RNA sequence: CACCAACUUCCUAAACUUAAAUUGGGUUAAUCUAUAACUUUAUAGAUGCAACACUGUUAGUAUGAGUAACAAGAAUUCCAAU
RNA sequence: AACUAAUCCUAGCCCUAGCCCUACAAAUAUAAUUAUACUAUUAUAUAAAUCAAAACAUUUAUAAAAGUAUUGGAGAAAGAAAUUCGUAAGGAGCUAUAGAACUAGUAAAGGGAAAGAUGAAAGACUAAUUAAAAGUAAGAACAAGCAAAGAUUAAACCUUGUACCUUUUGCAUAAUGAACUAACUAGAAAACUUCUAACUAAAAGAAUUACAGCUAGAAACCCCGAAACCAAAC
């Protein structure tokens, strides 16, 4: 036969469906919201008309983004959006010389961070974009606060932006220990990030993740029927009684 | 026997539901 | 396979439908459990056939065919006991009934009237007929093996009636091991060690 | 070859029956119901070729194009390898 | 000092002129549909519609041929015997 | 009325429509199916090539505008858009060599079959039906001869006559192929024209052509067979 819904709609059916109507409304959204990573290699065309080939005319425009490869070292890092481009090249810039295999490579560096958050200094993998955007943040706690999941490029920093967003939201006195006074400018210095507990335990999370921590707090151990027919009789003997 | 009635289709103005996953894009956009 | 006046799984059904057989499929219209109206022991009057027209008591039934089965009815002649010394003897051997080939009988007027199938005040089904409508109650059929209940005489290893209907069964919150532990006073003060169940 | 050694049972056929008698019926709607509706949109069927005919080759892309996303796995990989040569023999030959 | 022998030719009835790729035109077996017919037919619309031959495929049965070919120690009183 | 045989109708299939979906015990991944410790535990790369370009090398598809521009060893071919437009169980299919390979995935990866038939009742002794295939029997043969023909009183005698298909050349005493019976077994496209009609300076039920054109219909070009080549498992 011939499936009523493409295969596309599949997945869309499975998160409308199941344990995943079940999850939070707050990560559900973060989740089915898409934002698109700042453009980094390629630039989208500055003109909004060209000549059309087939009539000789000005035509509306499209654009043609460039392939960029974002390796999961980029996840385990904190990349400021830069990322492999693989593909082929023309030496010397010319269509008329040889057409080479080439694999651009950005600088990559392993990099000591301090978060005042965290009251850590963090070594992680990093990219010069990344440490301008930081100083551009007005910290590094900012930057991870501040930049989107896509800008960002990192679990490991969308990980750290969930602790953040927790320490945050709970006040937790893990914050500067020994020193309250300091831990209260900390969480004024960044209390623009400050959330519900519930939605900063699930910035972040995996899919498979989530789905197991749904199903870890859904969980519950069966009920001895003797405690629910005690419960029923009670209830039905308290009802005669009035 | 006698014929069966000659198809008639609906008149008037119909909107489109958006959230229902049957309706196409085109039949949501404002050209629409 | 098809169902033959033969029991299904004998001899002689095996013969009749043997494993290599794939002999055009004889279609039976299906009849619900509502729809079906005949029983054996039901006196049903045969609308067409030898005996079409004579009122017999229902024997058998194949309802995979739909076919009723009227001793006594039906009948045709076949030799019993033919062998080498001797012919043999005829005897009557009936023929099975398709359910259009009969119909109920309304026990006070003996006709084959139409019924419908109602409940009656306790609940059980009873075929109703649809002129002169009246109640046709479930014939008395003897037991297959011949045991009269009320007959049936205690032999070796039976237990008496009064035994079997003793009841005996204290509600208590206790399994059947545990209570026979306490008849018979075993105690086992040993425990087993944590298992991990995995 | 052998043949049959028994007849056929007898059969007969209504030719007035409300299929045969209403056939056929309706097929002016266009010009007798203001050109609203076209008699094409009376058509039923596959949804590919409602309306629409063309060659072999012609009416396996439309097919492919209508029922690509709704198509077996198996199948679209059979129906592109069935493209395939149907495509050489009347672009080629 | 002739006769025989070709559809050459004549004669009665008819006929109206003599290789093969290629090209124009008229029919037809079979199956199904539409509508009919009613011992098996008609008018239309159709097609898995006609095989002595593809190193073609399956099944049956021949021929070679009842031919090539094949085999166990003795006696008795007996194959779980001497 | 003969032996061998033959006979039959459903097992089921096929294509669309509709519909997505959200449905014993015991033993087991150890060495699977070993009742309890060992030893930590695990899939998946552009899809390519074949192929087309008669080789091969860049390259080679897999609603209207329109198969047009563009792109392309400018060659095999590839091929947008702008801008308009889009509500909503059946078979002129098969019926046991056919239809799914199938009665069946049954009888190292992997490959993959063969076949069945009474009647309402067999708790009626299991059905009949057919000068019906080849093969045989009933009933061997009788100088002379591609086996027949003309004949005839007469089967044989007399008279006449270099098996068939394909291929060579319009020729074979060449050369290929055939024990026989039954089934199965190979021509498919519309750009333009003629023909058949509708309407006409207009014609087509949107996207088309026009100083008699335009619309519709009909009208066409097979099958089997290598040595090879590559991917992924075993």
């Amino acid at each position: 036969p011939l499936h009523r819904y493409p295969v596309h709609l599949w997945q869309k059916l499975r998160l409308r469906q199941g344990i995943c109507a079940r999850l939070p409304a707050h990560f559900l959204r973060s989740l089915e919201e898409e934002r698109t990573p700042t453009p980094v290699h390629y630039k989208p065309h500055g003109t909004k008309f060209k000549i059309n080939p087939k009539n000789g005319q000005r035509e509306r425009v499209e654009d043609v983004p460039i392939p960029v490869h974002y390796p999961p070292e980029s996840q385990q890092g904190l990349w400021g959006g830069e990322g492999l481009i693989l593909g082929y090249r023309y030496a010397n810039n010319d269509k008329l010389s040889k057409r080479v295999k080439k694999v651009w490579k950005p600088q990559l560096f392993t990099r000591e961070l301090y978060s005042e958050i965290l009251d850590k200094k963090f070594t992680v993998t990093v990219t010069m974009r990344t440490l301008d955007l930081i100083d551009e943040a007005y910290g590094f706690d900012f930057y991870i606060l501040k930049t989107p999941k896509e800008d960002l490029g990192s679990k490991f920093g969308m990980d750290l932006k969930r602790g953040m967003l927790l320490r945050l939201a709970r006040q937790d006195p893990h914050l500067h220990p020994e020193n309250p006074e300091r831990r209260a400018a900390i969480y004024d210095k960044y209390r623009s990030f400050v959330i519900p507990e519930a939605e900063a335990e699930w910035v972040g999370l995996t899919l498979e993740e989530a789905l197991e921590k749904q199903r870890l707090l859904e969980e519950k151990d069966p009920v001895p029927l003797f405690k629910v027919y005690v419960e029923e009789l009670v209830q039905r003997l308290q009802e005669q009684v009035l | 026997y006698r014929a069966p009635p000659p198809p008639r289709r609906r008149p008037g103005p119909h909107s489109p539901d958006p959230e229902n996953l049957l309706t196409p894009r085109w039949q949501l956009t404002p050209r629409y | 396979y098809r169902y033959g006046m033969s029991r299904p799984g004998s001899i002689a059904d095996k013969r009749k439908n043997p494993p290599w057989s794939r002999r055009r499929p004889v279609v039976v219209e299906p009849i619900s459990d509502e729809d079906w109206h005949l029983f054996c022991g039901d006196m049903v009057e045969i609308l067409e056939g030898k005996d079409a027209g004579k009122q017999g008591k229902v024997v058998q039934v194949v309802r995979q065919r739909n076919w009723v089965v009227l001793e006594g009815l039906n009948t045709h002649y076949r030799y019993i006991g033919r062998t080498k010394d001797h012919r043999g003897t005829m005897i009557a051997s009936e023929a099975p009934l398709l359910h259009h080939q009969v119909k109920l009988v309304d026990p006070v007027d003996r006709k084959p009237t139409e019924i419908q199938w109602r409940f009656t005040e306790a609940g059980e089904r009873v075929r109703v007929s649809t002129r002169s409508g009246r109640i046709i109650p479930k014939p008395e059929f003897p037991r297959a093996d011949g045991i009269v209940p009320e007959t049936w005489t205690d032999g070796p290893k039976d237990t008496s009636v009064e035994d079997a209907l003793e009841r005996t069964y204290v509600p208590r919150l206790k399994t059947l091991e545990e209570d026979v532990m306490e008849a018979m006073g075993i105690q086992e003060t040993r425990r087993f060690k944590k298992v991990y169940w995995y | 070859a052998f043949v049959r050694l028994t007849l056929p049972p007898p059969k007969v056929v209504d030719r007035w029956n409300e299929k045969r008698a209403l056939f056929g019926v309706y097929d002016n709607i266009g010009i007798l119901g203001n050109f609203e509706k076209h008699p094409k949109e009376l058509i039923k069927g596959p949804v590919w070729l409602r309306g629409w005919r063309g060659n072999e080759l012609q009416r396996c892309v439309r097919k492919k194009k209508f029922v690509g996303n709704r198509m077996f796995i198996e199948d679209l990989h059979n129906l592109n390898k069935r493209i395939s040569y149907l495509y050489k023999h009347f672009n080629r030959h």
